[PDB]
């Protein structure tokens, strides 16, 4: 299969068209999970750098495929993780804004980019402190389920996360101390 | 060389090593902390 | 808290607060949609309905799995209810009371315990005028 | 408003950027600098990095020293780095240096390298940290730090995604083996470093060295080439034979391509050992995946006919992987396909090919077109191509 | 600020605000290095500050958590510790501008004291109408427990001498206990 | 399940009871 | 006290280390 | 039945305070219930409080200094010009600046005293003092 | 005395499903495998229905007050 085949957009970026060499290469390589990865196809890429200074790929995915994603991301992540390393692997779908777009819409579609965001592991809790001197200091409080795996992640999922929505935000894993 | 652990992961490491470095030099308060403790009596000033 | 009663009872179902499907759950959403036809069809019910696919075959929220509540999926697939389910028991209720009362003229409770509940149906009768659910000419018997 | 206008005037007409049109006006931009709004001290600081290139007189050059100091306090004072009035501070200390003769204090380098370094690793913040950093080795100036930072330069080379990061920080680094004074000893761990690097585990990290590898290849002493040779060859031809990525197997081959040619004789004798003694490892069939694919890589940076004996030793394997290509064969579709690779640039560098001699591997070939996989039916495909060519 | 004072009659003013240091955000707690003029403030984040500089000249900081209270050593004075909302005391050493250690408590833990005597050891007053002594080393215990208050330790003092210690609670008394018996011997 | 199933709750079912009745 | 009596595993916890919930440096 | 998730805020604040409790619990939270505790969080009344989500009304979490000698609402919430604030400041406060009334202005919910400052008025919420 | 903020691990799982900081459900499922034909079938713990095997139409589990009771010879897991 041709790389810009996976590829959605009309015009692939150099990027995008790398990761889908990458794809496209996983399929060929696997003996029976092309039949799960053929059919998923991406939007685009973004690549987002972080406080810790590494890079994480944002794949913008469509919803009813995301589902498809999410079914497969465990094995498809760390592959990309292998061909790209430095750079931390995230699909996150593309989800309708425009009716300028709708504030609670707004709230809507950065909480769900959120959960999409923590996948594998999934949110347990939202918290927000309130200072004297009245500064916010918001925190999510993850699951253990995968819990080195994000440990090696959270910083990069805070850049991605206020690139995209313009927010500031600390994820926190309760049941250990870090 | 390996690839850059995150930060934090990194900076944790950085902190442990600085735990020990800090317990090792209050350590050398010891001999005089005992000497104290075993004293008889104390005029202050020591 | 309960009306016509001096009960405080409080026990009820507590939703997760995660409204995402479970990890483990690995079973399309459209075949969870043919198993709520297939079950209405039968003709059983949105409440029991639901028992059923959460008993056994691990759907634990139809929202939460499908993205839409099941009355919405009934309705999108053609089936619906002449009344909302509340009033259809109540109506029920009442009747299986009041074919109590010919045969038995001394249950003078039984005559109050009718009373509590028609004022119930007519409270949500009622209320189901106001909102179009239910056409402003129904009265009920 | 007399600041903007300055500056678009003297940019739009170049007569009146001269030292006698604007030496009366040196004693405006050293008042500016240290104007309370910040606006115009922003404005001020991009005219004076404007005027850094003309020549000025002695009383017309103390606003640079004077500047220099009030920027450093600018740059103290300002909260973080990653500000628009700060990097204007940094952009003239950097600028300063670069062409003005006089120089600032090593103390106040040193803050200002320090306050650099976490800027160093941050894409946003990245370039203006480098280019101030660049000064500092292109006018060679001596500072403990700055061999710290040659340090850390390299890790963030090889370790680190971004692409705009590997072409900076490249530059410096061999800008700064290849000029700062350095003990032999730490030289050798350098190029350690360096072919360690080669293995690094990141794509990206092995596509960066091969470059630095380049940069010495490309440019550097015969004496310095001929210790490093054998080194470099070992670890190039390793990463060429086997790694994940594709790109970076072809790249060590153009590297060796590259660099076989500048090798010295005898330097080159033992890339002729090494391929002649994994060609003779008929025993184990991964060498002679090793001794094909490199002698690919001999010829057309050589040419043929250089050494004899390594020919002949080519062919007799090629003779023996293409003859038993039948079902009872053993070899792997890897084996054959090496073979018809190596042969068709043999069959390049010369006509030999067509005379009755070599009629046997010819057969074999043309048994090859039915061969199974179809990687080895279309390197087949080609050599026949070639043959009804001529 | 700049106080005049009648220690010594060398002399004969300039009485007022000497410099003022803005801050990002709100400041909660402070204290000064013995030996130099560095000192510590406590807000959002934890800043080391420079007398002669107006702007924070190190951050310190383990992660988003507040710090409501800090103290720095007498002894050993390149150390100071911290205490944060989340319930958690932290250790940290000039010597490597970084933090060293912190444990995550039941509850709050309102103020510190650090004993003059013992450079290692130091109690904290807590939320859970008790006062705990620490030895710096393994934090994993605690070397002693005072129990005697009936709401919660506000403040913790060592004194000079090193062999005992008063608490402030919130329960209008003030407890004095020796540092080797776990029960208060005065109130007032 | 049987015992649980309604003969008249939803639409078509009524209407099937109406075909009937008539 | 009670219920020290049927249920085998129960870790005494010292009154010094109860207050501790965790420490994030090991040793 | 709810009228008022402020008032039962506002009330439980206030017996926290009577029996010595340095932490007070809140439930339902609301922007009304927050933007009042920042007023008196400004003021230093009430010290950090920290905002429990449930994906439902919530909880509020607040920490207490013991320095709240009251906390009130005015139901109902009657509606004040510019004019008549200072007679709610005489009714309300036992001194005239110690404690301030909140209204709800045009520009939201803050205490009186930025309410002459900005030339806002509006309805009136409650007292803190 | 007690901190609601940093409540004890054990302290929540003590406490009523409702009453904690965050209420959640105190069931799950189960992966139970039937003893005829040694497939596997998703059941609430407190499951409402007779469960059965839809290829052995065999009995699984009983409805109770609480827990459902699992049919003697049901394996099962947590899942």
């Amino acid at each position: 299969s041709a790389p810009q085949a996976k590829i959605l957009s009309q015009a692939p970026t150099e990027l995008e068209l790398q990761v889908a060499q990458a794809f496209v290469e996983l399929e060929n390589s696997s003996p029976e999970l092309k039949a799960e990865l053929r059919p998923l196809q991406f939007k685009s890429i973004r690549e987002i750098d972080v406080a810790g200074g590494k890079k994480a790929l944002a794949i913008f995915v469509p919803v009813p495929s995301l589902a498809g994603f999410h079914k497969v991301q465990t094995k498809l992540t760390r592959e990309l993780e292998k061909k790209f390393q430095d750079r931390h692997v995230i699909f996150l779908a593309e989800r309708r804004i425009l009716p300028r777009p709708r504030s609670r819409t707004l709230t809507a579609v950065h909480d769900k980019i959120l959960e999409d965001l923590v996948f594998p592991t999934e949110i347990v809790g939202k918290r927000v402190r309130y200072l004297v001197g009245g500064n916010k200091i918001q925190k999510v409080l993850l699951d253990s389920k995968d819990v080195q795996q994000i440990d090696y992640k959270l910083e990069s999922f805070q850049a991605v996360y206020n690139k995209l929505t313009g927010k500031q935000i600390v994820f926190e894993i309760p049941s250990e101390t870090h | 060389y390996e690839v850059p652990l995150p930060q934090r992961i990194q900076q944790r490491h950085d902190r442990k090593a600085a735990y020990e470095i800090s317990r090792q030099e209050v350590s050398k308060w010891n001999d005089i902390v005992q000497q104290n403790r075993r004293a008889d009596h104390l005029i202050f000033p020591l | 808290g309960r009306m016509h009663s001096a009960g405080k009872g409080i026990s009820s179902s507590a939703i997760p607060y995660s409204r995402n499907a479970p990890a483990w759950f690995k079973l399309s959403s459209e075949s969870v949609i043919e198993q709520i036809v297939k079950y209405a069809r039968k003709g059983l019910t949105p409440s029991q309905i639901g028992v059923l696919l959460r008993d056994a075959h691990g759907v634990t929220q139809a929202r939460v799995i499908t993205g839409n509540k099941i009355m919405r999926i009934l309705k999108s697939n053609g089936l619906a209810p002449e009344i909302p389910e509340d009033l259809y028991y109540l109506i029920k209720k009442a009747v299986s009371v009041r074919k109590h009362l010919e045969r038995n003229r001394k249950d003078k409770d039984a005559k109050f315990r009718l009373i509590l509940i028609e004022s119930r149906i007519h409270r949500l009768a009622r209320y189901y005028r106001t909102v179009a659910v239910l056409p402003p000419n129904w009265k009920y018997e | 408003f007399a600041l903007d206008l300055l500056r678009n005037v003297i940019t739009r007409h170049r007569s009146f950027l001269t030292v006698s049109h604007l030496e009366g006006f040196i004693p405006f931009l050293r008042d500016s600098l240290l104007s309370e709004n910040e606006g115009v001290v922003i404005s001020t600081l991009r005219i004076l990095i404007t005027l850094i290139r003309l020549d000025f007189s002695d009383e017309s050059s103390e606003i640079f020293k004077n500047c220099a100091r009030k920027v450093l306090n600018i740059i103290k004072v300002s909260p973080s780095t990653s500000s628009e009035l700060c990097q204007m501070g940094l952009k003239f200390l950097s600028a300063f240096i670069r062409h003005t003769d006089s120089t600032l204090k090593d103390t106040a380098l040193s803050y200002v390298l320090g306050r650099v370094l976490p800027d160093l690793n941050e894409p946003s913040r990245q370039g203006l940290a480098f280019n101030f950093l660049k000064a500092l080795v292109s006018k060679h100036i001596m500072l403990p730090e700055l061999y710290d930072i040659a340090d850390t330069t390299r890790e963030i080379m090889v370790t680190n995604h971004s692409k705009e990061i590997r072409d900076v920080s490249r530059s410096v680094y061999y800008q700064f083996l290849m000029e700062y004074d350095q003990s032999k000893g730490r030289l050798e761990k350098q190029f350690k470093f360096m072919v360690d690097n080669l293995q690094y585990p990141t794509e990206s990290g092995r596509q960066s060295v091969m470059e630095l590898i380049n940069l010495i290849i490309t440019k550097a002493n015969p004496a310095l080439l001929s210790k490093l040779s054998s080194s470099f060859f070992l670890a190039l031809v390793n990463v060429s034979f086997n790694d994940d990525a594709p790109r970076c197997r072809e790249m060590a081959s153009v590297l060796i391509s590259t660099m076989l040619p500048k090798l010295e004789n005898k330097d080159l004798e033992i890339v002729e050992k090494y391929i002649a003694a994994w060609l003779k490892q008929v025993d184990n069939a991964s060498f002679l995946n090793l001794g094909l694919r490199t002698y690919k890589v001999y010829l057309k940076s050589i040419g043929f006919e250089h050494t004899i004996e390594l020919d002949e030793l080519a062919i007799k394997r090629i003779r023996y992987i293409l003859s038993d290509t039948s079902v009872g064969s053993e070899h792997q579709w890897d084996l054959v396909y090496s073979a018809l690779n190596t042969f068709s640039s043999y069959m390049e560098a010369t006509e030999s090919v067509y005379k009755h001699g070599f009629k046997d591997i010819w057969d074999g070939i043309i048994t090859c077109l039915l061969y199974p996989h179809s990687w080895v039916r279309q390197s087949a495909a080609n050599l026949v191509h070639q043959l009804i060519a001529n | 600020w700049s106080i005049n004072v009648d220690d010594y009659s060398n002399k004969n003013n300039e009485e007022g605000l000497i410099r003022t240091f803005d801050g990002e955000s709100a400041f909660q707690g402070i204290d000064s290095h013995r030996e130099n003029s560095t000192f510590a403030t406590g807000g959002a984040k934890i800043h080391l500050w420079d007398v002669n500089r107006l702007k924070p000249v190190s951050d310190l900081s383990w992660g988003a958590d507040n710090i409501t209270s800090l103290k720095f050593n007498q002894n050993e004075t390149d150390i100071l510790a911290s205490t944060g909302s989340d319930n958690s005391i932290v250790l940290y050493d000039l010597r490597t501008n970084s933090p060293t250690q912190k444990i995550v408590q039941t509850m709050r833990t309102n103020a510190i004291c650090w004993n003059p005597m013992e450079a290692f050891n130091f109690v904290t007053a807590n939320e859970d109408h008790n006062a705990y002594y620490y030895d710096m080393r393994n934090l994993s215990r605690s070397l002693n427990v005072f129990k005697d208050h009936v709401s919660a330790v506000m403040d913790v003092d060592f004194s000079p001498t090193g062999d005992e210690i008063v608490t402030g609670s919130y329960d209008k008394s003030i407890r004095i206990y020796k540092t080797n018996h776990g029960h208060s011997r005065e109130i007032y | 399940i049987d015992k649980k199933a309604k003969k008249d709750f939803y639409r078509f079912q009524v209407r099937e009871r109406k075909k009937q009745e008539i | 006290a009670n219920e020290r009596r049927t249920r085998k595993d129960m870790p005494y916890i010292s009154e010094r280390k109860k207050q501790i919930v965790g420490t994030v440096h090991k040793y | 039945t709810r009228s008022s998730v402020l008032a039962d805020a506002l009330n439980a604040i206030n017996n926290a305070e009577k029996t010595g409790k340095r932490q007070v619990l809140i439930r339902p939270s609301s922007k009304v219930i927050i933007k009042f505790l920042q007023v008196m969080q400004k003021h230093g009344y009430i010290g950090e409080f920290e905002y429990i989500d449930d994906h439902r009304s919530g909880k509020i979490v607040v920490q207490l200094n013991g320095r709240l000698n009251k906390c009130g609402v005015i139901s109902p919430r009657f509606n004040v010009k510019i004019g008549d604030i200072e007679k709610w400041t005489a009714n309300l406060l036992p001194a005239r600046q110690f404690g301030y009334v909140i209204l709800t202005t045009s520009a939201g919910i803050m205490d009186h005293e930025e309410a002459r400052r900005k030339h806002v008025s509006g309805k009136i919420l409650g007292f803190v003092y | 005395v007690q901190d609601l903020l940093h409540p004890t691990a054990a302290s929540e799982a003590r406490k009523h499903k409702l009453k904690t900081l965050v209420q959640g459900p105190r069931s799950y499922f189960l992966d139970v495998k039937c003893p005829g034909c040694l497939n596997i079938t998703t059941v609430f713990s407190h499951a409402q229905t007779a469960v059965t095997c839809e290829s052995c139409s065999t009995i699984l589990c009983t409805p109770t007050g609480g827990k459902a009771k699992l049919s003697e010879g049901t394996s099962f897991r947590r899942k």
